[PDB]
């Protein structure tokens, strides 16, 4: 569980998320699932 | 790009002969040749 | 729309189009290539668009 708006949403990628932040295996078994929280992170800045 | 290759040879019509011209120019262009003239 | 360059230099040695590799600049999409081997692979296109 994380949260991220830089490289928006979005495992077979190498962007803001894969090496600033994490990364899913190529091969990576599993699901994914990203809700926008801008009425849920409460601050919204969410710096 | 745009290419020219040449070779040198004396030449004794264009009397034939087996030889293969080398690059003289490699120039990237963008030009939509159609025509040419030559120049004295 | 009225234009689309592919040569503005036919030589350059300031080539870090990083601006794909961690997308420090925006959204991408490369074909035919890794977006990271940037400096790794050559073309002698430099530019376009």
């Amino acid at each position: 569980s994380f949260v991220i708006r830089g490289d928006e949403v979005r495992p077979g990628q190498t962007g803001k998320i894969a090496d600033y932040n994490y990364k899913l295996p190529d091969d990576f078994t599993g699901c994914v699932i990203a809700w926008n929280s801008n009425n849920l992170d409460s601050k919204v800045g969410g710096n | 790009y745009f290419k020219i290759y040449s070779k040198h040879t004396p030449i004794n019509d264009l009397p034939q002969g087996f030889s293969a011209l080398e690059p003289l120019v490699d120039l990237p262009i963008g030009i939509n040749i159609t025509r040419f003239q030559t120049l004295l | 729309v009225y234009a689309w360059n592919r040569k503005r230099i036919s030589n350059c040695v300031a080539d870090y189009s990083v601006l794909y590799n961690s997308a420090s600049f925006s959204t991408f999409k490369c074909y035919g290539v890794s977006p990271t081997k940037l400096n790794d692979l050559c073309f002698t296109n430099v530019y376009a668009d």
